[PDB]
RNA sequence: CAUGAGUAACGAUAAAGAGGGUGAGAAUCCCUCUCGCCGUAAGCCCAAGGGUUCCUACGCAAUGGUCGUCAGCGUAGGGUUAGGCGGGACCUAAGGUGAAGCCGAAAGGCGUAGCCGAAGGGCAGCCGGUUAAUAUUCCGGCCCUUCCCGCAGGUGCGAUGGGGGGACGCUCUAGGCUAGGGGGACCGGAGCCAUGGACGAGCCCGGCCAGAAGCGCAGGGUGGGAGGUAGGCAAAUCCGCCUCCCAACAAGCUCUGCGUGGUGGGGAAGCCCGUACGGGUGACAACCCCCCGAAGCCAGGGAGCCAAGAAAAGCCUCUAAGCACAACCUGCGGGAACCCGUACCGCAAACCGACACAGGUGGGCGGGUGCAAGAGCACUCAGGCGCGCGGGAGAACCCUCGCCAAGGAACUCUGCAAGUUGGCCCCGUAACUUCGGGAGAAGGGGUGCUCCCUGGGGUGAUGAGCCCCGGGGAGCCGCAGUGAACAGGCUCUGGCGACUGUUUACCAAAAACACAGCUCUCUGCGAACUCGUAAGAGGAGGUAUAGGGAGCGACGCUUGCCCGGUGCCGGAAGGUCAAGGGGAGGGGUGCAAGCCCCGAACCGAAGCCCCGGUGAACGGCGGCCGUAACUAUAACGGUCCUAAGGUAGCGAAAUUCCUUGUCGGGUAAGUUCCGACCUGCACGAAAAGCGUAACGACCGGAGCGCUGUCUCGGCGAGGGACC
RNA sequence: AGGGUGAAGCUGGGGUGAGACCCAGUGGAGGCCCGAACCGGUGGGGGAUGCAAACCCCUCGGAUGAGCUGGGGCUAGGAG
RNA sequence: CCCGUGGUUCGUGGAGCCAUGGGGGAAUCUGGGCGGACCACCGCCUAAGGCUAAGUACUCCGGGUGACCGAUAGCGCACC
């Protein structure tokens, strides 16, 4: 029932990365505010495998 | 390797009144051509309706002869493309290469015909204007000499020589107009090779138009939330607009655009 | 922390009952024995994605929707290794990046080139055996792969730049091989009659799989030269253009069948033991014969038809320049070859829905019998189960499903539903028609199984070897003979709409929108628009038979009356006004040259006024009065009014309120529909008008057929309800 | 999956001048027609703190095309 | 200096000075903007380049004090 989930170790995994982030600006900037903001990590990092 | 055009299929369920073409040369085009993307989307936002696509084959053709102003060439043969309203003659230079090119009126595989500097006024042979035997017929035809076979006439059978003035020669073209070319610029000789194809008819629309890649267009289409127009009811409405923030269908575009006084002159119309 | 509540609920009506076992306790664990449901899946398989777990050993207080000595649960330990499988050590498209370059107030926008970037390209192995556990990775048998050192033989060798080349629809399709079905009493084998019978071409099990190349089936992918070799595809013998010969069902060079070296496996029972995961196990095999064959493979076929089907290795082919004495082509010897990957789940309690949620999620025959055909049907093969809460009587009543008679729609807003009806073969088939068709019209009749005479397409002629109907004849047994499961109810008729379709994810199967095809009309390509801050792309490598704005929407007949207002299209003679150019002139300060305002005669851009044009352009198309031997209107009979004043067809309609209009038909009766009439509350051709076959899960009106549907239904089975 | 339909071309036989055009055989096209896997989801029915934040059943339409589908991408949120 | 604009207590005004987007378009200390829109005065300052300290801001981090808090207030957060 296509409850839009199921995710995609390439597109998922894809889409998003530390390198990405930090390519778009608005990556970017929400990276470090988040980052240090509030410590945690990054999802982008969140990757398995 | 000609091609007809009637050939209709018959009462296969209406998949009445579809007509058919089908150049003899048959043969599967040659090593010169690469394709094109998948545009309709572009400089990628995207843009005007219909466009769907359908197979891919795609594309180069000459436009150009002053390169070669004489190497005799012999029809290669016919043949066409993926586009174009006229089909081609695939030809072949006697120096070994070959070229596609138009396909005027109905030559004939084999044939010899070439130009530049004067070539014989033989409808196939193209030639600067100036060698315009004024009366004559051409299209490809090109003003702004190197600007390319600047007037693809199409499956455009419509360069009528008529007169001349100054280094301007002056042309009857598809549209019911008369331009004005610098004679050294150039023509090819003679005229297309399709027109019947314009009157083709094809079947389930759906079916037929799509395969031809486009989709749609859909006025007023009720719920005007935009396409300009009313509706949100029957009625046709009534300011007098058209879809995205439109002046209706009777107004200009051109203006100062130096581009016309410049030439041409008889001023945009026909009659029919 | 209470409450309905110890009632509702346990995740699918695919059922389970026994015996023994282990246990502190076993409906709910283990074996084994009866039994039902899958099987075309509840099969296995690759992949995805999950990422623990998988196993083996202990344990259960939490967790499973209670159990529970069971687990995918808890604790611990061990478990996947590959030059040849895959992916990178290579190729590239879309596509992202981006040295250049064009471009922004900035942050960026755009971007060739080179790069990144694919179960799309390309590439060198297979099978049999061994672990609690992984395998073409391990072992073993068999078959190779490139790269390095050498040597041996052989050459203008020598880029990746030129080229040729790998490269490609769809529909279909001849010919040829295993897979893979299938009968061999055909050979090997462990057994049996239990029961009236048969030990007899009886049952039951099996009767292969891999094998350098050597070779024998099929084909599967073409030219030798020479020369001119005014292109070369810049640089040169390689391609392509011209010419004269040989251009042979030609030798050419790339997958099957045999090979066969040869290895390996080899199952029924059967009974001995482990829970099982399992193993001995018969010589241990017999391992031959004949049948049917594909959408698979050879194969880049072959034909036909358009909407006419991707870019980088490999073979060559020259510079660089080396080579040519130590470059490449080719044998043998020697020596090398790393990085990340497997466990298992994995159409699903481990992947996605917050749950062991009956939802969804990509490709691989899909074993067999029967059915005309077939992944549908019914029973099964292997292989998989028994959904995880149980026992119990079984009343109300909803559920699910079965039977009815009498009548057979009156129920009812609607025949909603449900039943009728449906499998192929022959008899036969309406108004209308775009002569394609409405036909599966419609209405009949058929089939089962026996024996008998009679023709055929298979397979090495053709003789136990099979599939097509034969055909016909006599006859057999049931109420019953597609015998069960797959499987049309039908006819008439009217409004719309053409018909194929998409959607409205969340009611709204269906009109609307599509549309093919009509007309107006827009644009000269550096078109016109559409996004954009330029840049720029788009558009279109298209180039007015073309690319846009549109109202319509096959087709047939047919599109009439007005442009005085509105928009748009055409002409600036004139009236008209911004800035401006501008100077008359007034002005303050100036003792004064002067310095500085205000400044307005006249010239002055589109626009606006004005004059024509103008409907498949907005948008509209009338009002009243009078007269032909009489009793009824109709012709103008002139007038009031405006731009004229609605034609053709059309009418109480998906527009008539007076309306259940009036007649007619249907009918026991009908505001329902069909047909008329036509004083059209308020139709009219282009947002089309009248009509118009085929096609609709269209909406509405008849009527035949059938039927617990209705006159109430009445008993019945399965599930909760209840103990 | 599977089955029926049965155009165009052609081949031959038939009639003029040849020809139209006919008949027959071949053929075996898209519409498709019939109907599963596939894709949609009315028509009626069955849950209301339901297997479920859109389901199960009986049923039904397309069932080669504007078809359906896995992988890889671009457009996006006053924009698509 | 003309208009097109920013500043400034100035929102259009009799509206000044600095500041710039358009077109015009120069003076060396008798020079040239500035007080009073503007004109006659006196006065003022010396423009269209350059450099930096020192005194008010800020709180990551350290120290200290609190008619500032007690585990639902305090940072949400007193400790994997
Ligand atoms: N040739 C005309 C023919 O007859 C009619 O003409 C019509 C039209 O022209 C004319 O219209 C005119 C118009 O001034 C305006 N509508 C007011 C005027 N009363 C009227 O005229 C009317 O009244 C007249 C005097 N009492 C009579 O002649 C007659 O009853 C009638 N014509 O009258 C006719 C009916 O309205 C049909 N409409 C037409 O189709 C057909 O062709």
């Amino acid at each position: 029932m296509k409850r839009t989930w199921q995710p995609n170790r390439r597109k998922r995994a894809k889409t998003h990365g530390f390198r990405a982030r930090m390519r778009t600006p608005g990556g970017r900037k929400v990276l470090k505010r988040r980052r240090q903001k509030g410590r945690w990590r990054l999802t982008p990092a969140v990757r398995k495998r | 390797k000609f091609k007809p055009y009637t050939p209709s299929r018959r009462f296969m369920t209406v998949a009445d009144f579809s007509e058919i073409t089908k150049t003899e040369p048959e043969k599967s085009l040659v090593k010169p051509l690469k394709k094109t993307g998948g545009r309709n989307n572009q400089g990628r936002i995207t843009v005007r309706f219909r466009g769907g696509g359908h197979k891919r084959l795609y594309r180069i053709i000459d436009f150009k002869r002053w390169d070669k102003v004489g190497i005799p060439a012999k029809v290669a043969a016919i043949e066409y493309d993926p586009n174009r309203s006229a089909r081609i003659a695939l030809l072949h230079y006697v120096d070994g290469e070959k070229r596609y090119i138009i396909a005027p009126d109905g030559l004939q595989v084999g044939q010899q015909v070439v130009a530049g500097p004067d070539a014989p006024i033989q409808v196939g042979n193209a030639l600067p204007l100036r060698f315009i035997p004024v009366g004559t017929v051409v299209h490809a035809v090109e003003l702004e000499p190197k600007k390319g076979a600047k007037l693809a006439r199409a499956a455009g059978t419509s360069a009528q020589i008529q007169g001349r003035e100054g280094d301007y020669v002056i042309l009857r073209l598809p549209s019911g107009e008369l331009r004005k070319v610098h004679g050294e610029c150039y023509a090819t000789v003679g005229a297309v090779g399709n027109a019947d194809h314009k009157n083709i008819v094809l079947g389930k629309a759906g079916r037929s138009r799509w395969l031809g890649r486009r989709p749609h267009v859909r006025g007023a289409a009720m719920n005007p939330v935009d396409h300009p127009h009313g509706g949100g009811e029957g009625r046709a409405p009534r300011g007098r607009p058209p879809a995205s923030p439109w002046g209706w269908q009777t107004k200009g575009l051109k203006t100062r655009k130096r581009r016309k006084p410049s030439s041409r002159f008889i001023i945009a119309r026909r009659k029919k």
